RNA sequence: CCCUGAAAAUGGAUGGCGCUCAAGCGUGUUACCUAUACUCUACCGUCAGGGUUGAUAUGAUGCCCUGACGAGUAGGCAGGC
RNA sequence: AAUAUGUAAGAAGUCCUUGUUACUUAAUUGAACGUGGACAUUUGAAUGAAGAGCUUUUAGUGGGCCAUUUUUGGUAAGCAG
RNA sequence: AAUACUGCCAGCUGGGACUGAGGACUGCGACGUAAGUCAAGGAUGCUGGCAAUGGUUAUAUGCCGCCCGUCUUGAAACA
RNA sequence: AAUUGUUGAAAGGGAAGGGCAUUUGAUCA
């Protein structure tokens, strides 16, 4: 018949990486975790309790609930047309921190220190973010940098 | 279409670890601008590890035959793909500019070894400026002196759809 | 062709105009249409599409709604304006004066309003007094407090009052309701 | 007579009808599967929050 | 009740430009440019036909 | 009741004071055009004589007109070309060059043509085909007086203003074009001038980038 | 490019007529014809944004202004004989 | 690798002071909810949006096929998947 | 110096076809120092012929056009 | 009405019937 269980096809996804076997580094039970923190789930193959499904693999959630060694995460899945959201609990180790909101966090207190320096005068803050303008004029010395002509080359039957 | 030369000289994008970056000059024969800067890139991204994202052009200019008077012997080496493999060859085209004479080595092409334009590369195009090292007969046969042949057999061009008097082909 | 982005000529979904024939209502939507069009003030849009609502969609407003409303503070010298019917309610027993205006008024509510020194206008009155809304507080009834709601939106682990005829025991009771019998809902 | 079993075409289409829609947040989350002694701690300190701001501003 | 066509109407188009009679006038869409002469370098000049 | 001759001594009083002043601001953009055009003229000139080459700024402003039908089309292309406001068939909008605007071109490129406009063609579009967008309707432009009461707010309030704000990206370069309908243009005078459309520009087509060349073609389809 | 390889049964298919510095083959450039496609205009219907109780004067479900759109089986709704 | 895919790009935010808890901490030590107070041009990347959100009812549907690309069974199939 | 090519003219002008919608004024502009005028939010003036144009039907001509309804992914079928 | 006979009109190289526009014949304000 037809196979469909819980660790399904999770062969090369649920398996340690190379020369990174054995027990799991010092450094993730020392994470504080805080209600509306957002973090990443990858699982991790040496734990097999509190392991998170083959859908929420790589998946980022927001936290909302705090236990003894574990946390809830919401993670909105598509079923259907429309997104439901699912809380659901991990342990710690198969769950990490989310830098783009740190990033975000640096962009904002920099936001402020701007808004504060420069509008204590008051000229073009700016705040907000631009894309990658075009480029504007340049002028090119070919001091040294006399251009080579270049030609296509033969073809050629190197074995 | 009508080709004209273009020489475009390009480089890499300035970087903050190697300022001024070299810069590379190649002639191509194409319609136009936007034509002979693909062409330019696609060449460049050949024989060099660059891209369009990662470089530019910092000039590109039409080059204007010196002498467009003057009929001229040219040597051009090309490198095709055919519908097996890829072969080089050397033709000599006679013509009075670079341009026409390209126009015609690519017509030649087309039509004898059916090879389009994304299958001709040039490699190279020269002058022989030595009525001697002509290696091929049908540019050699041309170049001898006191050259007079007629044109037997004239087609004349009617402009009513019947007429009255049998043609002649005189010339 | 045009690569359609949204549907064509699609209607707003709003009701324009009373479906109902009352010919007074209808003169007095036109009397709100008159001073929403030709005025500024929000209340005359706020109360002309408020006409146009239906019956479920205009539930009655009681007496101690009314008296509710008005303890606010400030709200003491404001006329009630409700779009519908006025009833009235016998578990209060101080009514404060007041200016109520409404479309129908329950005869034990005008009665309760006339005792306690108040008096009932239409909205036509309302209109005259106060062309542009000017101390007027609009009241508007429960719409989801109506039993034909609560069958609305049925579905596992909802608890939305299942469509029945009869209450009581052996009457969707059984296996699907307790744990005892399978599972629970 | 045998016919065909599972087909995913159309279905992204069909979806897609009516927008895939995200779901409606709001300031107040559900308080469902939270630690029941943190709950009930948050009750408490939210009476007494209450009571507080009560007595102070009236 | 019907669109009218600038650069084809010059009352529309005196309407919606009032400098275009002052335009007209000095006839700025033929100006000549400063008769300035500069001479390539020889660098340029035999890149140009540097074969 | 005989203040009608007063007020429309005061609304001919006020027009022409602001006659005044839009012919003031469109003296000066004529000459700031010209300073600038033979500005970079000079510049190519002093880079060439002093054996150097001039790299010109890449375009800020391009223009994108769809030459593909709405039928065979995958639905991201056709999502970003209703993002683009381009869902008729040789409908035509302006674009502001960044990255995100390269990137977003590069997918729709099979189903559009787009290249570096000129002022000369921006203000044939814009006298010609100019369409402004006031209460989700497409009120034809024929007087400042609508350019002004719509846009006042961003300092634009004449043709030439909107003209000035299209070819030179501005502070209100979003806004000024959001204003604008998409240029509904017919088919080229001319023809295309290929034999297959639906092939890349050095391929021999109108599907692809025409830089420059994009003038000609949308003055023919003008 | 062309030729041998290359043989199926009613009489027949680059559609055929026919075509040979082609009206066959590859490529380069102009002009020419057209879809219910594109731009404008006239009319009808639908939708949206509005004006119009300061009247004798009626149909404010009436009149007028502006903009956009108009395919379609099963099926739904609405207006009419 | 490419493609495909999740999250963040702000007022439901940030910062200063300090009220509550039966949670927790050696402990006013942390967590949640707070009060007061400060930051509206440029409210925190680009683009677009006949506006968006929400509820009730129900007709018909539950035999599909073909086209590009990836690809299974089969020598192949206008074969099946 | 001239010329080829490209792009611009808020430079001028010759010829041809379709369209005439709206119905006392309201607005934006130009000429005219000023009266007033205008190609400026949709065409008027003059003149000629008749008191045939045009509507319905039959034939003819150029082109197109398979038999109604149902089943079916597929109908006109030799269903 | 299906069907049939006469009178009057029209067409008819292995079908008839219809649509797009017009000439001709008959008729019509």
């Amino acid at each position: 018949g037809k196979s469909h269980g819980y660790r399904s096809r999770t062969r090369y996804m649920f398996q340690r990486d190379f020369r990174k076997h054995g027990a799991v580094h010092l450094s993730t039970y020392l994470k504080v975790y805080k209600v509306g923190d957002i973090v990443d789930i990858k699982a991790n193959g040496s734990i097999q309790k509190g392991m998170p499904h083959k859908f929420y693999q790589g998946k980022t959630g927001v936290v909302y609930n705090v236990t003894k060694s574990s946390v809830g995460v919401i993670i909105n899945k598509m079923v259907g047309n429309r997104y439901l959201e699912k809380r659901l609990n991990l342990r710690v180790e198969h769950i990490k921190h989310s830098k783009c909101r740190q990033e975000f966090l640096e962009r904002v207190k920099a936001n402020a220190a701007k808004r504060a320096e420069a509008k204590a005068q008051g000229v073009a803050v700016q705040l907000k973010r631009q894309p990658a303008q075009p480029r504007e004029s340049r002028i090119v010395s070919t001091e040294g940098n006399v251009p080579q002509t270049l030609a296509p080359v033969p073809y050629e039957t190197f074995i | 279409a009508h080709f004209k030369e273009y020489q475009v000289i390009g480089r890499r994008l300035p970087t903050e670890s190697v300022p001024e970056p070299k810069l590379f000059r190649m002639r191509i024969f194409a319609s136009n601008e936007v034509i002979a800067k693909s062409r330019y890139w696609y060449f460049l991204q050949k024989l060099h590890k660059v891209k369009k994202a990662s470089g530019e052009i910092v000039s590109i200019n039409q080059i204007n035959e010196a002498h467009p008077t003057k009929v001229k012997n040219f040597g051009v080496w090309v490198r095709y793909d055919s519908r097996s493999g890829t072969h080089n060859m050397y033709k000599e085209i006679r013509d009075v500019s670079r341009v026409a004479a390209v126009e015609t080595l690519y017509q030649d092409m087309a039509a004898r070894h059916r090879a389009r334009f994304r299958s001709i590369h040039i490699l190279k195009v020269a002058e022989i400026e030595k009525t001697a090292d002509v290696k091929r007969q049908y540019v050699k046969q041309f170049l001898t002196k006191d050259l007079k042949f007629p044109l037997p057999h004239r087609v004349q061009k009617s402009t009513k759809t019947f007429s009255y008097k049998r043609p002649s082909t005189f010339y | 062709g045009i690569d359609h982005t949204s549907k064509q000529h699609k209607r707003s979904g709003h009701r324009t105009a009373p479906k109902s024939d009352n010919v007074y209502l209808k003169l007095l939507v036109k009397l709100y249409t008159f001073l929403a069009r030709r005025t500024d003030a929000p209340f005359n849009k706020v109360v002309l599409k408020a006409l146009f609502l239906s019956k479920i969609n205009r539930p009655p407003v009681s007496v101690s709604r009314i008296a509710r409303a008005l303890k606010q503070e400030g709200a003491a010298n404001k006329t009630v304006v409700v779009v519908g019917t006025v009833t009235d309610d016998a578990r209060i027993f101080e009514f404060p004066k007041t200016t109520v205006a409404a479309l129908r008024f329950t005869a034990g509510a005008r009665a309760k309003i006339v005792k306690a020194g108040g008096e009932c206008i239409t909205l036509d009155q309302l209109a005259v007094r106060a062309p542009k809304g000017q101390n007027t507080l609009i009241l508007r009834g429960p719409r989801n407090s109506r039993e034909a709601v609560r069958h609305f939106g049925m579905g596992p682990h909802k608890g939305k009052a299942p469509r029945i005829l009869s209450t009581g025991r052996k009457f969707e009771r059984a296996r699907g309701r307790r744990r005892s019998k399978g599972f629970k809902v | 007579a045998k016919s065909k079993n599972h087909t995913a075409h159309n279905q992204t289409r069909k979806a897609h009808r009516n927008g895939i829609k995200k779901p409606k947040t709001y300031k107040y989350p559900s308080l469902k599967g939270v630690d029941p002694k943190f709950r009930r701690n948050h009750k408490h300190a939210l009476h007494g929050t209450a009571k507080a701001l009560a007595a102070a501003k009236k | 009740v019907l669109k009218k066509n600038p650069l084809k109407n010059k009352q529309v188009l005196l309407r919606l430009n009032p400098y275009a009679k002052v335009f007209a006038a000095e006839k700025l869409g033929s100006k000549k440019a400063e008769k300035t002469g500069t001479k390539p370098a020889a660098v340029f000049t035999e890149t140009l036909k540097h074969d | 009741a005989e203040q009608v001759a007063a007020e429309r001594a005061a609304r001919k009083a006020a027009n022409k004071e602001k006659r005044a002043i839009i012919l003031e601001r469109n003296a000066a953009y004529q000459k700031e055009y010209e300073t600038a055009e033979r500005n970079i003229i000079q510049a190519k000139r002093d880079a060439k004589a002093a054996g150097s080459y001039y790299v010109e700024a890449q375009h800020k402003l391009v223009f994108v007109v769809r030459i593909k039908g709405i039928n065979k089309i995958p639905p991201k292309p056709r999502k970003v070309l209703q993002l683009l406001r381009l869902t008729r068939i040789n409908s035509g909008t302006f674009v502001k060059v960044t990255k995100a605007t390269l990137e977003l071109l590069k997918l729709i490129e099979p189903y559009v043509a787009y290249g570096y406009p000129s002022y000369s063609t921006i203000r044939q579009l814009v006298y010609k085909r100019g369409f402004g967008k006031i209460n989700k309707q497409r009120v034809p432009l024929s007087d400042n007086a609508i350019i002004e009461a719509n846009l006042g707010k961003y300092g634009i309030l004449s043709i030439d203003d909107l003209i000035h704000e299209i070819i030179t990206v501005g502070p209100h370069f979003k806004q000024a074009n959001n204003f604008l309908w998409p240029f509904k243009l017919s088919n080229p005078s001319g023809g295309w001038g290929v034999p297959r459309k639906f092939k890349h520009f050095i391929q021999g087509g109108s599907f692809g980038n025409r830089e420059e060349f994009i003038n000609k073609l949308v003055k023919s389809m003008n």
